[PDB]
C-alpha cells in the first residue's frame, strides 16, 4: 500500500520559518510529480505547489511565490515545502499529494491521488491574554441574555452561570478566532421572562484570571 | 581508419529509451585523432586509460549513441543509479570503453520547445545492462487493469525533453556516444 | 474559484447530486474534473477524476458529468455514512494548476429540518465605555448544521470585522454558530440598525437591533 507520512509543521510567529516533508514508500517515487494542498479551518482546499519528477519544473500558487520553496530528495523518497516569511494567512492543515501533474506527450493530467494525513500549520502573534467579560442584557416566554468573553489566548475559557447553580437554558457557543489572533465566546442563557439575579463566572487559567460578571436588564 | 564520424557527426540522434548502436570491426581506432576533432565536454574512459588508447586492440566496438539533459551524463557510467540509468540505457559494472558527451544545444533544441527527444519513466524494473525498450504500454501502478488508456494508477511510460535554447546548461541537450570495448577471438580494431 | 453549494442534503436512499461552475479555462476546457470526499479531520480521498472515471469500487455509488462549464456529481442510494464533505477540483494548465470549489457538506437527513433560532446582542455599554463595540449573533437548533450569515448596517452589506464560526453539533443533533461583527463606537452610534441575516435552506431569518 502507498504511504505518505507528513513531517515538520507547528506553530511560529508571522515572519517566521517552517520546513514540511512527506516520506513516499509503496510506490517508485522518483516516477511521480507531488503536489502539496493546503486547507485554512472551515474552508475549502486550495493549491500551494507542484514539483516534477527530476525537478525539472515546479509551479507555486502567486500568494506564496518567493516564500515557499518546493523541493525533492529521490534518494531519500521526500518531497518538502520550505516556507519562510510566514503569514498569518498561512494557517492551515498542509497535504502532500502524489500526482498533480502533466504528461506533455499525452497532455494528460493525473489528479492528487494519495494525501498524507495533513499537518497542522498555525502562524500567529497572539500572547496569552485574559479575557474581558462584557454582560449581555436581556430585553417565546423566555428572554436571552449572556455573557461575551471577549479577546483572550489562548482557549480553553470556562463559563458557568451561578457558580454552577443555574445549567438549564445555558449554551456556551464555541470561539471565533479574530484576526487580531485573540479568540472570543458567548455564553447565553434563557430564562423565564427582575427577580431573579443572573451571574456569569468566567475562568482563563493560561492568565489565572477569574471574572464574575453580573448581567441584569 | 574506423568510420567514427558515421556516429559522431550523425545528423540525427536517438532518444535515450530507443538508443542506437553500430558494431565498429576490422579498422584502426585514433582516438588522439577523435578527441581532438571536436569539442567534447565529456571524455572519460573505464577500465582502461584514457591516455593509453591507442595502443589498445579490441575485437569489436560498439558505439551506442543517444540524447539526454547535460545532468545525466554523470549516469551514463558502471554503477549510477538514477531514472536513466535504471530506465533508459544502463551499462555494467565492469564496464570497459569510453563514454563521450558534447553540447547539442544548437543543433537538438527549438523554440518553444523541441519534444522528439524522450526518455523512459516508469518501469516494472531496472534495465540490465545494455537492455534496450522500446515499450509505450501504459505502466500499470496499482491492482487495477489499465486497458491502454491512462488513469489511475495508470501511466503513459515515456516523457518528452522540452529542450529549448533558453534551457540553464545543466538542462541543455547533449549528445552522448559510448564506445563498448569488447574483447571475447582475433581482434579487429586496434590503435594505431 | 470553482463555485459548489456550500450544502445539500438528501434522505436515506435517494440520489442527490452537487454542481461545480468553472469556466471555460478549467471545467469548460478539460475533461480533467476530479471529486474528493474529506471527513472531519481527515485527507481528502479521490472519488471522481477525469469527469466521471472512478479510481475503484469504493466510488460505485458516485458517478458525473459534465456540460458546459459545470460538473456533477451524483451519490445514490445515499447512506448515513456518506455525511462528509465533497469538493471539486479541475486542472486549469496555469496558476493554480489545480483550482478548487469551496467543498459542499452532504447531510443525509436523519430528522426533520429546523429553522436556526437566532438571537442579536448590541454593545455592551460597558464595552463601549472601553473603545470597543461587538455585535453577537448566536445561531442555534438548526438542521441540516449548514447556514450562511450575512451582516447589514442599515441596509448595506457589511463585510468587514466579521468572523462567524463553523456549525457544531448540540447534544440534541441540531447544529449552533455564532457570527461576531466587531465595530468602533462611532460606527455602532453612526448607524440607525445593524441587522444579522441567517440564512438556512434558502430561506433567512433576521435579527435587528439599534443604539438606544
Ligand atoms: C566530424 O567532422 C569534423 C569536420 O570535418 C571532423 O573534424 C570530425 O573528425 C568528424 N567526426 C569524426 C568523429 O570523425
Amino acid at each position: 500500500e502507498v504511504q505518505l507520512v507528513e513531517s515538520g509543521g507547528g506553530l511560529v510567529q508571522p515572519g517566521g520559518s517552517l520546513r514540511l516533508s512527506c516520506a513516499a514508500s509503496g510506490f517508485t517515487f522518483y516516477s511521480y510529480w507531488m503536489t502539496w494542498v493546503r486547507q485554512a479551518p472551515g474552508k475549502g482546499l486550495e493549491w500551494v505547489a507542484n514539483i516534477k519528477h527530476d525537478e525539472s519544473e515546479s509551479h507555486y500558487v502567486d500568494s506564496v511565490r518567493g516564500r515557499f520553496t518546493i523541493s525533492r530528495d529521490n534518494a531519500k523518497n521526500s518531497v518538502y515545502l520550505q516556507m519562510k516569511g510566514l503569514r498569518a494567512e498561512d494557517t492551515a492543515v498542509y497535504y502532500c499529494a502524489r500526482d498533480g501533474g502533466y504528461n506533455i506527450l499525452t497532455a494528460y493530467y493525473h489528479a492528487p491521488s494519495y494525501w498524507g494525513q495533513g499537518t497542522l500549520v498555525t502562524v500567529s502573534s497572539a500572547s496569552t491574554k485574559g479575557p474581558s467579560v462584557f454582560p449581555l442584557a436581556p430585553s417565546g416566554g423566555t428572554a436571552a441574555l449572556g455573557c461575551l468573553v471577549k479577546d483572550y489566548f489562548p482557549e480553553p475559557v470556562t463559563v458557568s452561570w451561578n457558580s454552577g447553580a443555574l445549567t438549564s437554558g445555558v449554551h456556551t457557543f464555541p470561539a471565533v478566532l479574530q484576526s487580531s489572533g485573540l479568540y472570543s465566546l458567548s455564553s447565553v442563557v434563557t430564562v423565564p421572562s427582575g427577580t431573579q439575579t443572573y451571574i456569569c463566572n468566567v475562568n482563563h487559567k493560561p492568565s489565572n484570571t477569574k471574572v464574575d460578571k453580573r448581567v441584569e436588564p | 581508419l574506423c568510420p567514427f564520424g558515421e556516429v559522431f557527426n550523425a545528423t540525427r540522434f536517438a532518444s535515450v529509451y530507443a538508443w542506437n548502436r553500430k558494431r565498429i570491426s576490422n579498422c584502426v581506432a585514433d582516438y588522439s585523432v577523435l578527441y581532438n576533432s571536436a569539442s567534447f565536454s565529456t571524455f572519460k574512459c573505464y577500465g582502461v586509460s584514457p591516455t593509453k588508447l591507442n595502443d589498445l586492440c579490441f575485437t569489436n566496438v560498439y558505439a551506442d549513441s543517444f540524447v539526454i539533459r547535460g545532468d545525466e551524463v554523470r549516469q551514463i557510467a558502471p554503477g549510477q543509479t538514477g531514472k536513466i540509468a535504471d530506465y533508459n540505457y544502463k551499462l555494467p559494472d565492469d564496464f570497459t570503453g569510453c563514454v563521450i558527451a558534447w553540447n547539442s544545444n544548437n543543433l537538438d533544441s527549438k523554440v518553444g520547445g523541441n519534444y522528439n527527444y524522450l526518455y523512459r519513466l516508469f518501469r516494472k524494473s531496472n534495465l540490465k545492462p545494455f537492455e534496450r525498450d522500446i515499450s509505450t504500454e501504459i505502466y500499470q501502478a496499482g491492482s487495477t487493469p489499465c486497458n491502454g488508456v491512462e488513469g489511475f494508477n495508470c501511466y503513459f511510460p515515456l516523457q518528452s525533453y522540452g529542450f529549448q535554447p533558453t534551457n540553464g546548461v545543466g538542462y541543455q541537450p547533449y549528445r552522448v556516444v559510448v564506445l563498448s570495448f569488447e574483447l571475447l577471438a582475433p581482434a579487429t580494431v586496434c590503435g594505431p | 474559484a470553482l463555485t459548489q453549494p456550500a450544502s445539500v442534503s438528501g434522505s436515506p436512499g435517494q440520489s442527490i447530486t452537487i454542481s461545480c461552475t468553472g469556466t471555460s479555462s478549467d471545467v469548460g476546457g478539460y475533461n480533467f474534473v476530479s471529486w474528493y470526499r474529506q471527513y472531519p479531520g481527515k485527507a481528502p480521498q479521490l472519488m471522481i477524476y477525469d469527469v466521471s472515471r472512478r479510481p475503484s469500487g469504493d466510488s460505485d455509488r458516485f458517478s458525473g458529468s459534465k456540460s458546459g462549464n459545470t460538473a456533477s456529481l451524483t451519490i445514490s442510494g445515499l447512506q448515513a455514512e456518506d455525511e462528509a464533505e465533497y469538493h471539486c477540483s479541475s486542472y486549469t494548465g496555469r496558476s493554480p494548476y489545480v483550482v478548487f470549489g469551496g467543498g459542499t457538506k452532504v447531510t443525509v437527513l436523519g430528522q426533520p429540518k429546523a429553522a436556526p433560532s437566532v438571537t442579536l446582542f448590541p454593545p455592551s455599554s460597558e464595552e463601549l465605555q472601553a473603545n470597543k463595540a461587538t455585535l453577537v449573533c448566536l445561531i442555534s437548533d438548526f438542521y441540516p448544521g449548514a447556514v450562511t450569515v450575512a451582516w447589514k448596517a442599515d441596509s448595506s452589506p457589511v463585510k468587514a470585522g466579521v468572523e462567524t464560526t463553523t456549525p457544531s453539533k448540540q447534544s440534541n443533533n441540531k447544529y449552533a454558530a455564532s457570527s461576531y461583527l466587531s465595530l468602533t463606537p462611532e460606527q455602532w452610534k453612526s448607524h440607525r440598525s445593524y441587522s444579522c441575516q441567517v440564512t438556512h435552506e434558502g430561506s433567512t431569518v433576521e435579527k435587528t437591533v439599534a443604539p438606544t
